[PDB]
C-alpha cells in the first residue's frame, strides 16, 4: 500500500471514531461507524491473500448488519421522539435494538462468533487496531445512552461474554484467536460494571488497550503469530520474554499489576449496589483467562522450549522493526496499581 | 533506519535509479563447473556487483567484522563432513541444506537490497531458486529422509514467494565426468569422495526441474564447459535480449518499495527459516541452545547492538 | 569511593528512618493532649515528643 | 515500616550492581544487616500495638513472623547459591531479585494496617513464588505445581476479595485498628454463613487446610531449596496470620461455623501424619509433615482461646524453623545423591556425623522435645483443645505419637542401617551446609531461653 | 534419531580443585570471603547481639510493671480491707441496664 | 574500525540528541514555572502570602 | 456519576477552580513513582534493543524520565481536582438535604445492651 | 540431575490446531 493512502485511510478511521465520539445526532453517530467500517476494510485486506478477504467479509457482515440495527433502532427512537439528539433512549425496542448493534460491533457474546476469525484472518498491526481502537466508538454509545439500557439485557451479554471468551481461548494456540477471546472477556468486564459506574468502564477500557497494545506489540515485534513460534523468543530475545511474562500476569488479573485495577474497582463498584453473587461468578469466571495465559506463559518465558539451528543466524542481527511506546507500554500495563486513584481524571 | 516510508513520500522513488543495467543474473551449473570466474567476468564486463556463492559463513561475512565465526556459532554443520559421510547418523545433511538455504536467503536478500538501493545490477551464483536441486539430490542418494525433504518444502513455500525471480539465468552444462576430472585435479580430499550418481542427480535435477520451471518466469542462458569460457559472447548474448517474461515488469514504486522494506529487516526476512517443526536434523535442545547462545552473546563485539560495543572501540554510547 | 557499593542498604535505613521520623510530625495531631499523658509542659521545651 | 521496606529494594540495585563473583555476598551481608535491624519491631507495649502511620502497624503477632521473615531471605541466599552456581549471570540476579521481592511483599503484608493492603500484598506474594518454582524447579512436574500452586489459592482468594470490599462498604473502612472498636456481632442467617466461608476458606488454602492441601506436597517438592523455604516457613502462615486478624470480624458465627473445618483439620493431622508413615519421597513427608503441623494452628484459631492462640504464634514460628531445617537437610543429601527417594542413601551417620547430629536436633524439634518452642506451641494448642473438648486429648495423643514416629523413622532411615554401597560421592558436609543448619537451629534453640516474644498479642 | 542436545554434565566436586573449599564458590578467595561475611554477619552480630538484645529489651509488653502495680495494688486493699477484686469489672452505678 | 558495515549507530545522531536535551530542558522549566504560577495562584485566591 | 458537573464546561482538563487547590509539590512520592516508571521505560527501551542499560543514551533516560513527571503533574493535578469537586458536591448535598441526614443520638455504652458470645 | 526443560514431545502438544 502506498504510505500516502495509509495514512489517509487510518486518518479516516480515526475520523470516524472522532464523529461518534463528538457528535450530539443520530445520524452522524451512524455516519461515523459507516465512516469507520469503511476506512478500515483495507487495512484487513493489507496483505491479499484469502484469509483477510473472508475476515473482510464477516467483519463487513456484522457490523453491516450491526449498522442497520443501529438504524432502526434510531429510526424508532424517531418515531416516539420526534428528535435525534444522542441521549436516552425514548422506548425499550430502540434501546433493545441499539444495545444488540453494539452488541454486535464489540463482538460480544453471542455476538461474538466473528471476532476469533476476523482476527485470525488479519495481520497482528489490524488485529491491534480492531482490538483496541474499533472499541472505542460503541463503548462511547453506551456510555450515553445508559440511562434507557435495560440492565438484565446488558448484564447477560456480560456474564456471557466473560463465560464464553473464558473457554474459548482454552483450546486456542493461535495468539490472534486467545487475544480475540480475551476481548470478549474483557468487553464482559467493562458492560457489566456499565450501569453502575462508567467511569470504570473507562478505567477497564484504557488499562485493556495498554496491555492488549502491549501484547501485539510484543507480538508484532517477535513476529510470532502461534504459540510455538513464540516459544523460541527465549532463543532469540531473552527480554521479550521477561515482557511478555509480565504482561501476560498482568492481564490475567494479578495483583501487584496493573490488570488487577481495573476487575478490582468493577467489583467494587458492584458491591455498592448489593451485587454480590455477580462480580464473585465474574472473578472466578476470569481464572480461565489467567489459565490460557499462564499456559503461554509456561511455553514462553517460565521453560525453554527447544529451538532449532537457523536461530543461530538470526542471533547476528538486531531488531530493526519499530517497536512504537512498547517500553512505555510495558510499564504502564504492569507497575501502575500504585497510581489506582489516578482513575478520577475519567471521571 | 535509513529508509523507510517516509523516504518514499519525500521522493526516494526506485524507478528512478532504475536503469538498464540494473538486472539480476544467477549463474547455475555443477560441482565444478568453473561458473566462478564466469560469474566475475561477466560482472566484470557489465558493471556489475559480484557476490560469490553463500557458503556456511556469509552471515559471518556481512556482519561483526566480517571474519568468519566458528562453526559452533553459525552453521552447526560442515561440508566436508557432509563429503565425508553423506549418510551420516548425526543429521549433517538436511542440516547443511537448510543452513545454506537460509544463508542464500540472506545473500538473496543483500542482492535485492543492493539492486533497489543503488541501482546496480547483481550476479549471484546458485541463488535460492536452485538451491533444491541439492536437496532433491541428496534425497534421491538416500542422504536425508523425506521430511527433510516436506520441512525444505514448507520453509521454501513460505520464504521464496515473497520475492522476485532474476532477470538472467546462466546455466552452464559440465557433464558428470567433466566434473569429476575437475574434482580429481582439485586435489581436495573430501571432494574427491562424491559419488558420481550425486552429480548425476544434481545434473537430472537442474536439466529436469529448474531451467524447465525458470524458462517461464525469466530468460535463461546456457552454455557448454568450452563456450562459457569466452565471456564476451556470454555478455553479448545478455546485452541483446528482449526483457519481456517474469514478474519484473509490472513493478511500480509501491511493490519495489514494499520489496524494500522487506529485504533490509533481515530478522524478517529469516524469519520463517526457524518455523516450529521439530525435525530431529535441524532441532537444537534447550541446553545447548542456551549454552551456545550464552557464548555467543560473549563473543567480541556481540554482547550488543553494533553501534554500543566499549570492547571494540564504540564511543559516545551514554550519547545514543 | 572504592567500596560504594556497601552504602546502599545502611543509607537506605538510614532514609528510611528519616522518613518514620518525618512521619511522626505529620501523625501529631494529640501530641500533649491525650487524657493519660497530657500534662503542663517543662521550661526549655516546646514539645513532648518529636 | 518504612525503613524495612527500603532497604529491601535498596537490595535490588545491590545485587544487580555487584561485581558477577559477589552477588551472593553481598546479599547475604546486607540481608543480614536488615535481620539484625528486624529486632527494633520488640518495642511493644501491654496494650498498644507498635503503630507507625496510616498504612503500616506491628502488633506482637506480626513481629515474630517478620523477624522470621528477614531472617529467611540470607538463608534462602546460602541454601540455593550451590545449585544455581553454573547458572547464568542473569538468570542468578533474577533468582535472588525475585526472593527479595518475595520478602520485600511478606514485610508490608503482615504490616498492613488495612485489609485490601494485606490483601494486594498477600497475593501478590504468589508472583514471585510462582516464577521460583516453574522457573528454578528441577523437574517436570513444577509446571503442574505452579499451576495447583496458583489455582488453589486464586479460587479460594476471590471470594476473599469480594468480602473484604463489602466489609469496606457496610463498615466504611477495612482498617484493622479501626475494626477493633467498630466491630459488630455477625449472627446466624446463609448470608453471614457465606461471608464467614469467604473470609475464610483463602486462609484455609494458604494453611493448607485438610481436603484443600493438595497444593502443597507437589509445590513443596517441586520448587528449589529456596522456594521450599519460603513456602514451609513464611508462605503457610500467611493464612493464620490472616486468620487471626479476620476472625475478629466473624463472631459469634465461628462458634458453630468452626465444627465442620475443627473435624478436618483434627482428623488431617491423624491423616497427614499416617500419609508421612508411608512417604517414600522425603521432601514429600516433611510437606505432609507441615500439613500435620498446620492443621492444629487451624483448630487453634478456629477455638479462639487466648491459650490457643499463643500456642498457635508460637507453633508457627517454631514450624518455620523447623520446616525449612528439615527442608536443607534434604536438600544437603539430594546435592550428593540428586535423588528425593528416602530409601536410596542409608546409614549416612557412619558418613556424615555432625550433619547427622542437625538431623537428630531437627528430628527432635519435629517431635517438639521439650522445652523447644515447638513443644511450647504443641502443649498450649492440646491445653486449650482439651478446653474445648476433653475428647481431643485422644487425637492431640495419637497425632503425637504418629509425629515422634515419623520423625524417627525419618531419621532411622536416612542416617542409620548400613550405607548404600554402590553410592560414592557422598562428599564430606560443607562449611556452607553446616552454617545454614546452625543458623536454622541456633535461634530455634535460643527462643526457648526467652520465648515470651514469639507468644503473640496476648501473652 | 533424537535431537541434538548436550550430555549430563557431571556434578563438580568443590574439594577435587579446592581441598579447603567452604562450599560457597570455586574461586578460593571468594569462597573463605563468603566463609568470613556468612560467620561474622550472621553469629557474631545477629545471633550474638541478637540475644543481647532480646535478653535486656526494656520491660517487654511490661509485664515486669503489671507485678509491680500489681504489689501497689494488693499492698493497699489489704491494708483497708477492700476485697483483692471485684466480680464486676466496672461500677455497678455507671451502667445502665435493660428493664423489663 | 571494527565492522565490515558501518553500523547505523556508530555515530550519534547529534541532531536528535540535541532535540532531546532541549525537549527535556523546556519541559523541566516549563514545569518549574507552571508550579511556581500555580503557588502563586494558590496564595493569591486563598490569600496566604 | 459527575457527568452533569462537568457538561455546563466541557472538555476542560484543569478549570479555573482547579487553581483555588493547592498543587502537587514537586516532591510528591506520587509523581516521584511516576519519574520511577520513566526511568523503567528507559531501561526497557535500553534493554529491547540491545543496547547498555545503565548508559546507553542518557539523553533519552532522561527525556522518559522528564515526560513522565511531565505527564504525570497534571495527572495528579486533575486527580486532587475531581476528588476535592466529590467532597465538595457531597457536603453541598449533606446542606442542602438535612432531613435525608439526621444528626445521630449517639449512646454510650453504658446504656448500649450487647448480647455476649462467650468463647468456651 | 540438571533441569528438566520440555523435550520435541512436550512442545508437540503445543503445535496442534487447537489443544
Ligand atoms: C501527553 C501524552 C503523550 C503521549 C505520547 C506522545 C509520543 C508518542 C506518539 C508519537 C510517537 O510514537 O513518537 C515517538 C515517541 C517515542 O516512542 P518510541 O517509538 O517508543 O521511541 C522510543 C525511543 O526512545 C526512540 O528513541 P530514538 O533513539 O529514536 O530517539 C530518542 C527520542 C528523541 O526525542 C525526540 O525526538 C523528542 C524531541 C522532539 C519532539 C517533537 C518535536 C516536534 O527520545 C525519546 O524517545 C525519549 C523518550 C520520550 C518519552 C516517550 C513516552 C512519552 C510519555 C508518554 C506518556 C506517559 C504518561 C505516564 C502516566 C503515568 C500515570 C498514569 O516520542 C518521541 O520520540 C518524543 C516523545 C516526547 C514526549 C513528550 C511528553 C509530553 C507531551 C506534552
Ligand atoms: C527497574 C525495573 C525495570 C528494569 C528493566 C530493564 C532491566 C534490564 O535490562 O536489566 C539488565 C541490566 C543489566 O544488564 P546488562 O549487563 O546491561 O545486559 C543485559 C544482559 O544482556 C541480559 O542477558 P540476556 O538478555 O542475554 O539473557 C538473560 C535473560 C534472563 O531472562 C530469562 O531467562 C527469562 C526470564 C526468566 C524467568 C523470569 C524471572 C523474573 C523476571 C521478570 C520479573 C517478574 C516479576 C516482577 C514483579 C512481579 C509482578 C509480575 O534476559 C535478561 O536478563 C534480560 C534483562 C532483564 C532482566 C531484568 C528484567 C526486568 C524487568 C521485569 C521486572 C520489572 C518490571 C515489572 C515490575 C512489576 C511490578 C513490580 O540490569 C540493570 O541494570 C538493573 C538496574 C540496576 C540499577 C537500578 C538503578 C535505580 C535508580 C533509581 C533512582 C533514579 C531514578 C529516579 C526517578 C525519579 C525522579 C523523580
Ligand atoms: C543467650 C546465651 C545462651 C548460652 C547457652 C546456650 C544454650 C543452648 C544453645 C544451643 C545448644 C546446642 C547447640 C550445639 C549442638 C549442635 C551442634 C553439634 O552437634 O555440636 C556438637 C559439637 C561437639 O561434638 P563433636 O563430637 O565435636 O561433633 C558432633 C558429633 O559428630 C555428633 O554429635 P553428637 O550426636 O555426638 O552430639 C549432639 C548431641 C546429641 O544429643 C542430643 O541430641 C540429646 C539432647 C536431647 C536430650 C537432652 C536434653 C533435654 C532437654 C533438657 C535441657 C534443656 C533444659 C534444661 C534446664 C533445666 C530443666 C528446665 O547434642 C548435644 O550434645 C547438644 C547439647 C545441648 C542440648 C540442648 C538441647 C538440644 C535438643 C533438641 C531441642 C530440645 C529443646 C530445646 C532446649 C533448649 C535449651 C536452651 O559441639 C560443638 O562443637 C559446640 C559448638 C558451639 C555450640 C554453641 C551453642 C550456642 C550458640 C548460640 C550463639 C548465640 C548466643 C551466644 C551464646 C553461646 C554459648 C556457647
Ligand atoms: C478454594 C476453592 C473454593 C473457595 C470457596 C470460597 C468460599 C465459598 C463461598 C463463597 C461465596 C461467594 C462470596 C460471598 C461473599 C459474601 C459477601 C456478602 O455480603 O455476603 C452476604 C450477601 C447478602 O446479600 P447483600 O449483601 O446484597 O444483602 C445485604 C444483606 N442482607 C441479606 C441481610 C439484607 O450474600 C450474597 O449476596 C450471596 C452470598 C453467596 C454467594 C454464592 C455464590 C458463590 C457460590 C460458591 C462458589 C465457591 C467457589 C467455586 C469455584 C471454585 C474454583 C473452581
Ligand atoms: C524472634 C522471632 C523470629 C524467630 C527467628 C529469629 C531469627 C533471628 C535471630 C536473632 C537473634 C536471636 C533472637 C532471639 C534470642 C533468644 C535468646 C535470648 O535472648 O535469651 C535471653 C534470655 C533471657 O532470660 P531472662 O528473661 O531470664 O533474662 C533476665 C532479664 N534481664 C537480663 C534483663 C535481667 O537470657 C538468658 O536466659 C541468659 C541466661 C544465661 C545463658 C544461658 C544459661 C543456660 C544454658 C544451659 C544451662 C544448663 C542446663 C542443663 C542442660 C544441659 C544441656 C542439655
Ligand atoms: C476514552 C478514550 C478516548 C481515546 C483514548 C486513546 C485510545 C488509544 C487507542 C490506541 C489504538 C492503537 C491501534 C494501533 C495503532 C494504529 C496504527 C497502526 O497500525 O500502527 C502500527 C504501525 C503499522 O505499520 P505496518 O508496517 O503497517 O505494520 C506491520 C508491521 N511492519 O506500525 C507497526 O506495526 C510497528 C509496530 C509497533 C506499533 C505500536 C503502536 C502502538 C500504538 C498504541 C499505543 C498505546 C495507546 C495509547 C496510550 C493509551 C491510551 C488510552
Ligand atoms: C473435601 C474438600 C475440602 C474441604 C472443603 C470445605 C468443607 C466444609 C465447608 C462447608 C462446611 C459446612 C457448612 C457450614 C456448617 C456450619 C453450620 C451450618 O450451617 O450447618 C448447615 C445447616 C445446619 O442447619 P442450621 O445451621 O441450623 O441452619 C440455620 C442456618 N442459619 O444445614 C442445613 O441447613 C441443610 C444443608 C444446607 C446446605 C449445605 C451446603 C451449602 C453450604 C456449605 C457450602
Ligand atoms: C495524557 C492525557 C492528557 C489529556 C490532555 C487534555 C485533553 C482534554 O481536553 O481532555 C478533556 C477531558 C475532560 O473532559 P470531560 O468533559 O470531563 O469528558 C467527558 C468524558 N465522558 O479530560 C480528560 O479526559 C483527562 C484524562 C485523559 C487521560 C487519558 C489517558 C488515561
Ligand atoms: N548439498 C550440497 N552438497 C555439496 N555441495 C554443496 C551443497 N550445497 C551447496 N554446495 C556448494 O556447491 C559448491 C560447488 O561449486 P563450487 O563453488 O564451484 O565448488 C560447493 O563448494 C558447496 O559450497
Amino acid at each position: 500500500m502506498n504510505p500516502i493512502i495509509l495514512i489517509i485511510i487510518l486518518m479516516t478511521v480515526m475520523l470516524g471514531t472522532i464523529i461518534v465520539m463528538i457528535s450530539t445526532h443520530w445520524l452522524l453517530i451512524w455516519i461515523g461507524f459507516e465512516m469507520n467500517m469503511l476506512a478500515i476494510i483495507p487495512i484487513m485486506m493489507k496483505k491479499h491473500n484469502p484469509r483477510a478477504t473472508e475476515a473482510s467479509t464477516k467483519y463487513f457482515l456484522t457490523q453491516s448488519t450491526a449498522s442497520m440495527l443501529l438504524m432502526m433502532a434510531i429510526i424508532i427512537n424517531l418515531m416516539f421522539s420526534g428528535q435525534w439528539t444522542v441521549m436516552k433512549l425514548f422506548n425499550p425496542m430502540a434501546s433493545m435494538l441499539m444495545t444488540m448493534a453494539l452488541a454486535m460491533k464489540l463482538g460480544m457474546a453471542p455476538f461474538h462468533f466473528w471476532v476469533p476469525e476476523v482476527t485470525q484472518g488479519i495481520p497482528l498491526s489490524s488485529g491491534l487496531i480492531l482490538l483496541t481502537w474499533q472499541k472505542l466508538a460503541p463503548m462511547s454509545v453506551l456510555y450515553q445512552i445508559l440511562p434507557s439500557i435495560n440492565l438484565d439485557l446488558i448484564l447477560t451479554l456480560s456474564i456471557l461474554s466473560i463465560t464464553i471468551g473464558g473457554w474459548g481461548g482454552l483450546n486456542q494456540t493461535q495468539l490472534r484467536k486467545i487475544m480475540a477471546y480475551s476481548s470478549i472477556a474483557h468487553m464482559g468486564w467493562m458492560t457489566a460494571v456499565l450501569l453502575y459506574n462508567p467511569t470504570m468502564t473507562l478505567l477497564n477500557l484504557i488499562i485493556y488497550i495498554i496491555m492488549t497494545s502491549t501484547m501485539f506489540t510484543l507480538f508484532m515485534a517477535n513476529s510470532t503469530t502461534t504459540t510455538l513460534s513464540l516459544s523460541h523468543t527465549w532463543n532469540k530475545a531473552p527480554i521479550m520474554t521477561i515482557l511478555v511474562l509480565i504482561t501476560l500476569l498482568s492481564m490475567g488479573g494479578l495483583p501487584p499489576l496493573s490488570g488487577f485495577m481495573p476487575k478490582w474497582m468493577i467489583i467494587q463498584e458492584m458491591t455498592k449496589n448489593d451485587s454480590i453473587i455477580l462480580p464473585t461468578l465474574m472473578a472466578i469466571t476470569a481464572l480461565l483467562n489467567l489459565y490460557f495465559y499462564m499456559r503461554l506463559t509456561y511455553s514462553t518465558a517460565l521453560t525453554m522450549f527447544p529451538s532449532t539451528n537457523n536461530m543461530k543466524m538470526k542471533w547476528q542481527f538486531p531488531t530493526t522493526k519499530r517497536m512504537t511506546l512498547l517500553p512505555t507500554m510495558t510499564v504502564l500495563s504492569t507497575m501502575l496499581l500504585p497510581l489506582t486513584p489516578i482513575l478520577s481524571i475519567l471521571e | 533506519l535509513q529508509y523507510g516510508p517516509l523516504a518514499y513520500i519525500l521522493g526516494e522513488k526506485t524507478t528512478k535509479k532504475m536503469t538498464e543495467n540494473s538486472k539480476l543474473i544467477t549463474v547455475d551449473g555443477n560441482i565444478c563447473s568453473g561458473k566462478s570466474k564466469l560469474a566475475k567476468e561477466v560482472a566484470e564486463k557489465l558493471g556489475l556487483k559480484h557476490f560469490p556463492e553463500a557458503g556456511i559463513h556469509y552471515a559471518d561475512s556481512t556482519t561483526g567484522d566480517g571474519k568468519p565465526l566458528p562453526v559452533r556459532f553459525s552453521g552447526n554443520c560442515s561440508l566436508e563432513k557432509f563429503y565425508d559421510d553423506p549418510k551420516s547418523n548425526d543429521g549433517n545433511s538436511y542440516r547443511l541444506q537448510a543452513w545454506l538455504y537460509a544463508s542464500r536467503l540472506l545473500q538473496y536478500a543483500d542482492a535485492l537490497e543492493h539492486l533497489l538501493s543503488t541501482g546496480q545490477g547483481v550476479v549471484l551464483e546458485r541463488s535460492i531458486y536452485s538451491d533444491f536441486v541439492f536437496l532433491e539430490a541428496m534425497y534421491r542418494q538416500g542422504f536425508i529422509r523425506k521430511q527433510c525433504v516436506d520441512h525444505y518444502n514448507q520453509v521454501k513455500k513460505v520464504t521464496v514467494c515473497e520475492y522476485l525471480p532474476p532477470h538472467v539465468v546462466i546455466y552452464v552444462d559440465v557433464p558428470v565426468s567433466e566434473v569429476q576430472s575437475r574434482i580429481q585435479k582439485k586435489g581436495n580430499p573430501h571432494e574427491m569422495k562424491i559419488t558420481s550418481a550425486y552429480l548425476q542427480d544434481i545434473e537430472n535435477v537442474y536439466k529436469g526441474t529448474f531451467l524447465p520451471e525458470m524458462s517461464e518466469k525469466c530468460e535463461v542462458l546456457q552454455y557448454s564447459a568450452w563456450e562459457a569460457e569466452d565471456a564476451e559472447k556470454v555478455v553479448e548474448d545478455i546485452q541483446y535480449l528482449k526483457y519481456d517474461k517474469g514478474p519484473w515488469l509490472d513493478q511500480d514504486d509501491r511493490k519495489l518499495h514494499n520489496l524494500r522494506m522487506l529485504v533490509q529487516d533481515k530478522l524478517e526476512v529469516l524469519n520463517y527459516t526457524s518455523i516450529p517443526v521439530f525435525l530431529p536434523e535441524v532441532t537444537i535442545g534447550a541446553h545447548q541452545s542456551d549454552r551456545v547462545f550464552q557464548e555467543f552473546t560473549e563473543l567480541p563485539g556481540r554482547k550488543y547492538r553494533a553501534g554500543y560495543n566499549e570492547d571494540v572501540g564504540d564511543k559516545w554510547i551514554w550519547l545514543k | 569511593r572504592d567500596h560504594w557499593i556497601h552504602v546502599l542498604v545502611p543509607v537506605g535505613f538510614v532514609f528510611g528512618y528519616y522518613l518514620d521520623r518525618k512521619n511522626d510530625e505529620k501523625l501529631a495531631a494529640f501530641r500533649n493532649k491525650s487524657l493519660l499523658y497530657k500534662r503542663e509542659l517543662k521550661p526549655q521545651e516546646e514539645v513532648t515528643w518529636k | 515500616m518504612l525503613k524495612y521496606i527500603i532497604p529491601t529494594m535498596m537490595l535490588m540495585p545491590l545485587t544487580w550492581l555487584s561485581k558477577n563473583s559477589m552477588i551472593w555476598i553481598n546479599t547475604t551481608l546486607h540481608s543480614l544487616l536488615i535481620s539484625l535491624t528486624s529486632l527494633l519491631l520488640l518495642n511493644q507495649f501491654g496494650d498498644n500495638s507498635l503503630n507507625f502511620s496510616l498504612t503500616f502497624f506491628s502488633d506482637s503477632l506480626s513481629t515474630p513472623l517478620l523477624i522470621l521473615t528477614m531472617w529467611l531471605l540470607p538463608l534462602m541466599l546460602m541454601a540455593s547459591q550451590h545449585h544455581l552456581s553454573k547458572e547464568n549471570l542473569a538468570r542468578k540476579k533474577l533468582f535472588i531479585s525475585m526472593l527479595i521481592l518475595l520478602q520485600l511483599f511478606l514485610i508490608m503484608t503482615f504490616t498492613a494496617t488495612e485489609l485490601i493492603f494485606f490483601y494486594i500484598m498477600f497475593e501478590a506474594t504468589l508472583v514471585p513464588t510462582l516464577i521460583i518454582i516453574t522457573r528454578w524447579g528441577n523437574q517436570t512436574e513444577r509446571l503442574n505445581a505452579g499451576l495447583y500452586f496458583l489455582f488453589y489459592t486464586l479460587a479460594g482468594s476471590l471470594p476473599l476479595l469480594v468480602a473484604l470490599i463489602y466489609i469496606q462498604n457496610t463498615m466504611g473502612s477495612l482498617n484493622f485498628l479501626i475494626l477493633q472498636y467498630w466491630v459488630q456481632p455477625m449472627p446466624n442467617s446463609w448470608s453471614n454463613t457465606f461471608m464467614w466461608l469467604a473470609c475464610m476458606m483463602a486462609f484455609m488454602v494458604k494453611m493448607p487446610l485438610y481436603g484443600l492441601h493438595l497444593w502443597l506436597p507437589k509445590a513443596h517438592v517441586e520448587a528449589p531449596i529456596a522456594g521450599s523455604m519460603v513456602l514451609a516457613a513464611i508462605l503457610l502462615k500467611l493464612g493464620g496470620y490472616g486468620m487471626m486478624r479476620i476472625t475478629l470480624l466473624l463472631n459469634p458465627i465461628t462458634d458453630f461455623m468452626a465444627y465442620p473445618f475443627i473435624m478436618l483439620s483434627l482428623w488431617g493431622m491423624i491423616m497427614t501424619s499416617s500419609i508421612c508413615l508411608r512417604q517414600t519421597d522425603l521432601k514429600s513427608l516433611i510437606a505432609y509433615s507441615s500439613v500435620s503441623h498446620m492443621a492444629l494452628v487451624i483448630v487453634a484459631i478456629l477455638i479462639q482461646t487466648p491459650w490457643s492462640y499463643m500456642g498457635a504464634t508460637a507453633l508457627m514460628i517454631a514450624h518455620g524453623l523447623t520446616s525449612s531445617m528439615l527442608f536443607c537437610l534434604a536438600n544437603s543429601n539430594y546435592e550428593r545423591v540428586h535423588s528425593r527417594t528416602m530409601i536410596l542413601a542409608r546409614g549416612l551417620q557412619t558418613l556424615l556425623p555432625l550433619m547427622a547430629a542437625w538431623w537428630l536436633l531437627a528430628s527432635l524439634t519435629n517431635l517438639a522435645l521439650p522445652p523447644s518452642i515447638n513443644l511450647i506451641g504443641e502443649l498450649f494448642v492440646v491445653m486449650s483443645t482439651f478446653s474445648w473438648s476433653n475428647i481431643t486429648i485422644i487425637l492431640m495423643g495419637l497425632n503425637m505419637v504418629i509425629t515422634a514416629l515419623y520423625s524417627l523413622y525419618m531419621l532411622i532411615t536416612t542416617q542409620r542401617g548400613k550405607h548404600t554401597h554402590h553410592i560414592n560421592n557422598i562428599l564430606p558436609s560443607f562449611t556452607r551446609e553446616n552454617a545454614l543448619m546452625s543458623l536454622h537451629m541456633l535461634p530455634l534453640l535460643l527462643l526457648s531461653l526467652n520465648p515470651k516474644i514469639i507468644l503473640g498479642p496476648l501473652y | 534419531l533424537r535431537w541434538q542436545e548436550d550430555p549430563e554434565p557431571e556434578d563438580e566436586n568443590l574439594y577435587e580443585k579446592n581441598p579447603d573449599s567452604h562450599g560457597y564458590d570455586k574461586d578460593p578467595a571468594v569462597d573463605v570471603w563468603n566463609m568470613r561475611v556468612v560467620f561474622f554477619f550472621g553469629f557474631s552480630i545477629v545471633l550474638v547481639l541478637g540475644s543481647t538484645f532480646v535478653a535486656y529489651l526494656p520491660d517487654y509488653r511490661m509485664q515486669e510493671w503489671a507485678r509491680r502495680e500489681a504489689e501497689r495494688l494488693v499492698k493497699y486493699r489489704e491494708a483497708h480491707g477492700l476485697p483483692l477484686m471485684e466480680s464486676n469489672c466496672f461500677d455497678p452505678s455507671k451502667i445502665q441496664l435493660p428493664e423489663d | 574500525k571494527f565492522y565490515i558495515q558501518e553500523p547505523p549507530h556508530g555515530s550519534p545522531n547529534w541532531l536528535k540528541v540535541g532535540l532531546t536535551l532541549g525537549t527535556s530542558a523546556f519541559l523541566w522549566i516549563y514545569l518549574i514555572k507552571q508550579h511556581n504560577e500555580d503557588v502563586l495562584e494558590y496564595k493569591r485566591r486563598n490569600g496566604l502570602e | 456519576m459527575m457527568t452533569g458537573r462537568q457538561a455546563r464546561a466541557p472538555l476542560q482538563f484543569l478549570p479555573d477552580e482547579a487553581r483555588s487547590l493547592p498543587p502537587p509539590k514537586l516532591t510528591d512520592p506520587r509523581l516521584a513513582y511516576i519519574g520511577f516508571l520513566g526511568y523503567c521505560s528507559g531501561l526497557i527501551d535500553n534493554a529491547i534493543r540491545r543496547r547498555p542499560v545503565l548508559s546507553a543514551g542518557l539523553h533519552r533516560q532522561f527525556l522518559y524520565i522528564t515526560s513522565f513527571v511531565f505527564v504525570g503533574y497534571y495527572l495528579l493535578k486533575r486527580q486532587d481536582y475531581m476528588y476535592a469537586v466529590r467532597d465538595h458536591d457531597m457536603f453541598s448535598y449533606i446542606k442542602s438535604h438535612p432531613e435525608d441526614f439526621p444528626e445521630k443520638d449517639k449512646k454510650t455504652y453504658r446504656e448500649v445492651f450487647e448480647e455476649f458470645h462467650p468463647v468456651r | 540431575a540438571r533441569q528438566w526443560q520440555p523435550d520435541v514431545e512436550w512442545a508437540e502438544q503445543y503445535g496442534g490446531a487447537v489443544m
